[PDB]
């Protein structure tokens, strides 16, 4: 027994309609159901399915049923209100300019931790916005490296839920001053990363109410938000990474650690998309020539995407032919050092999707970011 | 230009007629949301056979759903594909599915057959050329078999030229979870083999022992079965949709098939079926399928072959192999059995090989017997009927719904002319 | 002469009206080529990917 | 459990008795206290 | 500059002039406090800044129904004066609305017509929405019909009538207020479209799914058939219809302006990835019995003219390949003196759905409005109603009271046998 | 905009205008200290037809109260709802009238009128628009029909344009509280045909058959009683308070029901009455109410209506309605009984509707309707009076006090001519 019901949102596309629905899941069995609470007639019968997972029953992550792509919105029942929502809280956190090349191992120990990564994206903010943040600091320290390291160096704003989200992140940054974490010398994101104590960090905020205080001063409603933080060419223009389901894997520090190995940058991420529109939108060029075109819009419709704008940096691989052959099983039979062989997780629907021809990377991160 | 109508009657053929729309919406690649969901660019340029479109171009099926009560039309509306369907042409009901054959035609059956011709109708005069009824029966009650015979015999006035194909699971040869059965079946077999063209038959016991022999199944429960006769329907009705080297319609059948006219049911099947263990140590060729195809217990019958000497075996092969392959070992295993086949016939069999596999397995076919051993499925029926009659043991029913004493002596000695008629050419 | 006078002002108001929008219809269709040359250009991107 | 056993029983959780209910009782309408505030017309809801 | 002066008026046009309006507000960019977010200018009108205010007048004599538009979600777009009040309800009776509570209150609404009439540089025509299932509109606006006449003179004016129900019917003493109203304006109103409230109510179950209507439910029904009738004024397309058509292919003689009308596609949002939306479908089903917005049946008459507006994608050559096969039925008959018997209106613009609607989002309307003898049956239970209660002298002395005679029901009566003996002339 | 101006005399009719001027406090929110403390803002908007306005938003009603005792007026300030009825609205004499017509219509309920009249003659010129009267009296008493149908004589003499209407409480023909019922009740419809437009005949024996069988209450009162007669008349005027989707006013049903001069005695309802007890079990829906109020165990009047054919039927709903469905169920019951309505007259039945329904309900209707089955509420009456008549039993008390027995006379050949109309229809 002990069903989870919730309500959700559907698109219909013929007659441009939105459309309310009650689905049901049973954990222990595997069973989903869907009702209408808009004509209280059964459509849609009670069903097995094997890919949806308890941690996909988060309110947001929008997942795909039958193929029919689906939100859930509300919480109609107090008893699962009671068994989720009370627990799954949300911290906010950032990368501030000096731990981009350091990444890796703290996205990799967030993992470890096991908290949920709803958005995580590269933002350069405005000036009140920017203002905002600092409006709320005072005390007798001297914070003019850290101010200036604020208003010049790019930032990234992440929001991570967890059961317990403050109280695990806490504990998991530990002490505040890096000569102070050092010093008590225990394993920490303090401890290990960072620099010169306030300078930079991983945000981290100080108490359940503060957070929504720091979370409005990093990333507010979209006003004045700032849809880039990266340069649009930097004559090599044409590196574009993708992650749609291996972050729902969970593979995302240990390709950032494999990335920042062999000398390679990382540029700008971001984790805003349309299912449909703004992927085909550029997978335009992909539309003629590509062969299991439906899987491959298939695997960016089921989930979001750190999308990642980069450059070439040495001449001796290209970037192209370390992310590999568009086969993982030919990537095993030719070498282990390909990308594919490493982390590619479908036989055409590669880990990382990039671009082929190396004209068309600069309208590509134009497009994703700067018009987007 | 080539098409084919379809209803949905009975409770037996609701399920299995609906397993029908997925194994045939996967090989096409039709989303359940009606969108194409294709990997091939060949499976779509035929897509008029089966499905009407729709406004944007999405995907609609042809088919009928109507049965007596609102029970079943609420579990084809199901999971997988219910959402293709039009909503005006389902059809439900009121009063009970009571087995009773005045309940199929004379009590309920009246109201409902000014409707449920005109879903016939609906989906027929919008087109070009007719070429087949697909109708999902079976044989037990006054549900299906009550059904099965008033959705047809009332089309074969205004539709008379062309075939009607239905697919109908006979009698088990052991227990039957109906006792009331041959006072219709027996009373339906007196328009089906009247009325309609061609009409298959399919055992549930044998459904069963494939599953524990050749698959080595621990638990065959009733999602299995539909499975497998989904698959041996969607494979006789390819060379009408697909590219292939030696191509037949649904009209190449009623002249290569039936001699006589009464004698038209036949027995299906489907070659390359195997378990999971022994799949390593097991290889595909065209001989190999050869055997699997010709195996006594691959049928979907219970009858032994040594009581049949088959008429007219006709194995549609479908995949990429040798036209010779095909010819020289449809006819090696014949002069192996002489007196398994009829000497009044020089070639007893014929196939038909095609360019599209099904989905999963590289080459696969379906064999379709015609043989002299069906009479131990007649013996049986026929044998039911004689007892329960000098009893009139459920007689009160029937006649307190309105079916005389006169007509059911009258339907078994029309039931008694598919054996006589039979055993003329026995000889 | 008051009806015929202030229904050809209005008319001629309208009418050089439409003949902006007329110019900007023909600048606009000119547009629509210049995106048809661009879908042109993405199938030339199409055919240097498919080789 | 005489005559009348079950109303009778049942009104005085809800709701000199002569003197007392002279002005009358609340029969015509229901035990909740307010039904009032409706925004509820054809040409406001519509 | 092709502006349509409507005019709505009763309990009626304040509940159709909600909904009718709505759509008006819908297809332009017209949002509900009056600003852009030009062919809107036939029924809107641009000051300085932004805003569009309305053209139309819509009365009533008590002010109940008058006070939700003020109130309602729609009071900034409409004119502070061009909802003209009152202060008590005429009450179902031709008496008060005529001559004394329809007098006192003529000439400040024969103000604002004139007010807004001559600053519309183009003006076509005038639509009229008057009931004849009450007092007002039976009362204040036949007094309006011998009004309007008099001054505009020769102008075009067409009705988009509320006629009583056959089998229900809500009022009481209707068979005089009906009966009464149609002797006065049979001379003053080029054609008489009309419908029905149980006629709908048949359709918005049958066609729609949705039982337990309402009258709103109802009223964007007909407040969708006025906006595939007024489109060709407005909209670009390749075969545009003014309103000096209407009165020409559809009126053959002086006294028969009587047609009938239908709506094509009426099919829920549930059912509108299903069926394939064929122009013969849509044409095929305007000459059924049960898709007719009046309850009468055309198998007993013959039709004598017919018209057709089309939208969105129209393709042409179909529905001259559908209009045609129309012509091998012989259950359609015509009378001979009209073989041609038909008008077509093409136009562009696809039908708007409104948000919160039962309609689906279509792509092709057919509107008939068609002439045909097989209404004169049902001006035979409204004569056939009469003679039945005027025998008793039933209900009359309210009609007396407020300053009438009793001799005008010996006319409208006799009136009506002329009529009833002037359709049967015609259709033979 | 339309207001209404109330009128009330006897001690008869001080119980039940008191009971009708709380269910007003009620639907408007109006407290009993005078203010406003409803939760609304339509129930503000209508507020003037029952309610003046003063200083500090006080809302003091256009209310009449009149006897010829002060024993009454004296309990009504002394009621729940003191300091809202006006202190110059409480008209008073000294003497009581004690079971006699020209104690109150001749003599001493004669002198008094001109303290009414000037009360009402200020009040109802400082209305914008009335639409009309109302009344609720007595015919049993000597102070209701004896002063009361001068009031509604003299009024009428006043503005005849108006519209007269009556919530008459009409004696029972059973059980009988008084030996001069045959004379006040006889003497006072003389008077009502030629002066009074509707007319709401009401019975307490009646009215004891609905609060037991219906409400299931076992100690009826008068002010149990009389809500259900206060209900109605709320229940009236639904259409005109507020907006919804087919208002009517009092002229709407005054022209739909009364085909003549003369045959306008109306008769009472109310639809969804069910026990307090067992108040969640019902589906409060659109075919509960009419099938209640389509019956003669719902009916205020205590005329079984089976002994004749309706005339002519009205109706008036209120709450978020359907109105196909309605319309479904008026013609069933115009197509099934049609042995129940006279055959020459096309349509019988009218309806109207409102949109918020009282507090505490969610679908409301009420029953009016003319019908010629109220020949037994009168040929009781009128055969009480000649089986006295005959042995002058009670001509003393009359004659000595300024009548005759040709104002005697007379008032039973109006009251037999009266029913020699009705006769001929049924
Ligand atoms: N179906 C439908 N009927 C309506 C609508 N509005 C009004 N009616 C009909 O209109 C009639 C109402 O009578 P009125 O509109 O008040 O007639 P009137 O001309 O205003 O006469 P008075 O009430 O005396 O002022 C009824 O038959 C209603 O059914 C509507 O929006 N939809
Ligand atoms: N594939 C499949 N077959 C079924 C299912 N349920 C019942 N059947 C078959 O239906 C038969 C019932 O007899 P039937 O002729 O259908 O009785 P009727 O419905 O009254 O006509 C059983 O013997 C089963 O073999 C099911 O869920 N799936
Ligand atoms: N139901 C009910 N009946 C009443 C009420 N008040 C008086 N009556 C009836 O009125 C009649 C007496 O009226 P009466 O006092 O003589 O009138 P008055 O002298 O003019 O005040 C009796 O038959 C009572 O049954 C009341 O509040 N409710
Ligand atoms: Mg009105």
């Amino acid at each position: 027994s002990e069903r989870f019901v919730f309500i959700a949102e559907w698109f219909d596309p013929n007659a441009s309609l939105f459309r309310r629905y009650e689905l049901l899941f049973y954990p222990g069995d595997g069973s989903v159901e869907m009702h209408d609470v808009k004509n209280h007639r059964t459509f849609l019968k009670r069903t097995k399915y094997e890919d949806l997972h308890l941690e996909d029953l988060f309110i947001g992550n929008k997942v795909n049923i039958f193929s029919r792509q689906l939100v859930l919105l509300d919480y109609g029942d107090q008893y699962t209100a009671r068994q989720l929502g009370s627990k799954k809280e949300k911290t906010l956190a950032l990368i501030k300019p000096d731990a981009v090349s350091k990444a890796g191992e703290i996205i990799e120990i967030i993992n470890k931790a096991g908290f949920t990564l709803t958005k995580l994206k590269m933002m350069t903010l405005s000036r009140k916005e920017a203002t905002d943040f600092h409006i709320d600091h005072q005390s007798r320290p001297f914070l003019n490296e850290l101010i200036q390291f604020i208003t010049s160096g790019p930032i990234i704003a992440m929001e991570i839920l967890r059961d317990d989200a403050v109280c695990e992140w806490k504990r998991l940054l530990g002490p505040a001053n890096s000569g102070l974490a050092r010093t008590d010398a225990p394993e920490s994101i303090r401890a290990l990363f960072g620099t010169d104590g306030i300078k930079n960090a991983a945000h981290g905020p100080d108490s359940f109410a503060c957070a929504a205080r720091e979370m409005e001063l990093f990333f507010p409603s979209s006003g004045v938000c700032g849809p880039a933080n990266t340069a649009k060419f930097t004559n090599c223009t044409t590196c574009c990474i993708v992650k749609p389901h291996a972050v729902s894997e969970g593979l995302l520090g240990k390709i950032l650690m494999t990335i920042r190995d062999a000398g390679f940058e990382i540029s700008a991420m971001q984790m805003f998309n349309m299912d449909r529109i703004n992927v085909e939108e550029f997978y335009e060029v992909y539309k003629g020539v590509v062969s299991e075109y439906n899987e491959m819009v298939t695997e960016m419709y089921s989930g979001p995407c750190v999308a990642m704008e980069i450059q070439q940096t040495n001449p001796t691989m290209t970037f192209r032919e370390f992310c590999g052959p568009a086969d993982p099983e030919i990537a095993r039979h030719l070498r282990p050092g390909t990308l594919r062989a490493i982390f590619g997780k479908t036989k055409i629907q590669n880990a990382v999707h990039c671009t082929d021809l190396p004209e068309d990377g600069l309208l590509e991160v134009q497009y994703f970011f700067k018009i987007l | 230009m080539r098409e084919i109508v379809h209803l949905q009657a009975g409770q037996c053929g609701n399920q299995i007629g609906a397993k029908f729309w997925e194994v045939i919406s996967d090989e096409h690649g039709i989303d359940p949301t009606g969108t194409y969901h294709g990997d091939s660019d060949l499976q779509l340029e035929r897509i008029n056979v089966y499905y009407n479109e729709a406004t944007g171009g999405k995907y609609v099926p042809r088919a009928v759903l109507v049965d007596l009560e609102p029970g079943t039309m609420d579990s084809v509306r199901s999971g997988p594909f219910g959402q293709i369907f039009r909503p005006d042409n389902f059809v439900f009901g009121q009063s009970g599915a009571g087995n009773n054959w005045a309940k199929g035609h004379y009590t309920e059956g009246a109201e409902l057959v000014d409707s449920v011709l005109d879903v016939v109708r609906k989906e027929a005069e919008s087109c070009d050329c007719l070429q087949g009824f697909q109708l999902t029966h079976s044989l037990g009650g006054g549900t299906g078999s009550g059904m099965g015979t008033l959705l047809i015999s009332k089309i074969r006035e205004e539709y008379p030229d062309r075939i009607m194909n239905t697919f109908s699971v006979v009698p088990s040869p052991k227990v039957s979870d109906t006792v009331v059965e041959p006072y219709n079946a027996t009373l339906s077999v007196h328009q089906l083999v009247e009325n309609t063209d061609e009409t298959y038959c399919i055992d549930n016991e044998a459904l069963y022992d494939i599953c524990f022999r050749t698959l080595k199944l621990t638990t065959p429960t009733y999602g299995d079965l539909n499975h497998l006769v989904s698959a041996t329907m969607s494979g006789v009705t390819t060379c009408l949709r697909f590219p292939g080297q030696l191509n037949a319609d649904l009209r190449k059948l009623a002249v290569n098939m039936v001699p006589f006219p009464r004698l038209h049911f036949f027995m299906p099947g489907f070659a390359p079926l195997t378990s999971r263990g022994s799949q390593q140590y097991r290889a595909l060729t065209v001989p190999e399928l050869t055997q699997q195809m010709f195996d006594a217990k691959n049928m979907m019958a219970a009858c032994d072959p040594r009581h049949g000497r088959y008429l007219t075996v006709a194995a549609v092969f479908r995949g990429r192999m040798s036209m010779k392959e095909v010819d020289e070992q449809m006819l090696n295993v014949q002069n192996k059995n002489s007196s398994y086949f009829v000497e009044w016939i020089p070639n007893n069999v014929k196939t038909a090989v095609c360019d599209i596999p099904p989905r999963g397995l590289k080459m696969s076919a379906t064999f379709i017997g015609n043989s002299t051993a069906i009479q131990e499925l007649f013996k049986r029926i026929s044998e039911q009927f004689t007892a329960m009659f000098r009893r009139k043991a459920f007689l009160h029913w029937y006649t307190g719904e309105g079916m005389d004493e006169m007509e059911f002596t009258e339907a078994e000695s029309n039931m008694n002319d598919l054996v006589s008629e039979y055993q003329q050419y026995q000889d | 002469s008051i009806k015929s006078i202030e229904r050809d002002r209005l008319k001629t108001e309208w009418d050089q009206h439409n003949d902006c929008k007329f110019v900007d219809s023909l600048v606009k269709a000119r547009v629509k080529d210049a995106m048809q040359g661009f879908i042109i250009n993405t199938e030339e991107r199409r055919n240097k990917l498919r080789e | 459990l005489l005559y009348n056993w079950e109303e009778e029983r049942a009104t005085n959780y809800l709701d000199s008795e002569s003197f007392f209910f002279r002005h009358g009782h609340r029969g015509l309408l229901t035990l909740q206290p307010q039904s009032p505030t409706s925004s509820c017309t054809t040409q406001k809801d519509s | 500059m092709r502006e349509c002066i409507s005019v709505h008026v009763g309990q009626a046009g304040v509940q159709i002039g909600n909904a009718c309006w709505e759509l008006y507000c819908l297809e332009h960019g017209i949002q509900p406090d009056g600003q852009m977010p030009d062919s809107f200018n036939t029924f809107f009108s641009e000051t300085g800044a932004g805003k569009h205010v309305p053209r139309a007048v819509f009365v009533d004599l008590e002010p109940t129904v008058i006070d939700e538009v003020r109130t309602g979600t729609y009071r900034q777009l409409f004119h502070p004066e061009q909802l003209i009040t009152g202060k008590e309800d005429a009450a179902n009776n031709y008496a008060r609305g005529h001559y004394t509570i329809g007098k006192e209150l003529i000439d400040l609404v024969l103000d604002r017509i004139r007010k807004l009439a001559d600053q519309c540089t183009g003006l076509q025509g005038f639509l009229i929405f008057h009931s004849f299932g009450g007092g007002t509109g039976s009362g204040f606006t036949s007094l309006l019909m011998e009004r309007l006449s008099v001054d505009y003179g020769k102008k075009s004016k067409l009705e988009f009538s509320i006629y009583p129900a056959p089998q229900v019917s809500t009022a009481v003493v209707e068979p005089y207020n009906s009966i009464l109203t149609t002797h006065t304006t049979l001379e003053h109103s080029d054609c008489a479209f009309m419908v029905d409230n149980e006629a709908i109510y048949d359709i918005c179950r049958r066609n729609l799914d949705i039982e337990r209507p309402t009258y709103t439910n109802l009223n964007r029904l007909i407040g969708q058939i006025v906006s595939s009738i007024t489109a060709s004024l407005r909209f670009d397309g390749a075969l545009n219809v003014d309103l000096t058509e209407f009165q020409t292919n559809l009126v053959p003689y002086p006294r028969i302006h009587f047609p009938l009308a239908t709506y094509a596609p009426v099919i829920s949002a549930e059912k509108a990835y299903h069926e394939q939306l064929s122009v013969a479908e849509i044409t095929n089903a305007c000459f059924e019995p049960a898709n007719q917005m009046v309850k009468c049946d055309p198998r007993h008459g013959k039709y004598m003219a017919c018209c057709l507006l089309y939208r969105g994608d129209v393709v042409p050559k179909d529905v001259n390949a559908a209009i045609a096969t129309i012509k091998t039925k012989r259950t359609i008959q015509f009378v001979d003196w009209c073989p041609t018997g038909f008008k077509v209106g093409i136009n562009y613009q696809p039908p708007t759905v409104v948000p919160g609607g039962d309609l689906a989002k279509v792509q092709r309307a057919v509107c008939m409005l068609s002439n045909t003898t097989a209404i004169a049956e049902a001006w035979a239970r409204l004569d056939h109603k009469f003679d039945l209660m005027y025998a008793k002298r039933a209900f009359v002395h309210w009609y007396v009271g407020e300053g009438m005679e009793e001799g005008e029901f010996s006319e409208a009566r006799e009136d009506m046998a002329a009529l009833e003996k002037d359709y049967e002339e015609v259709g033979m």
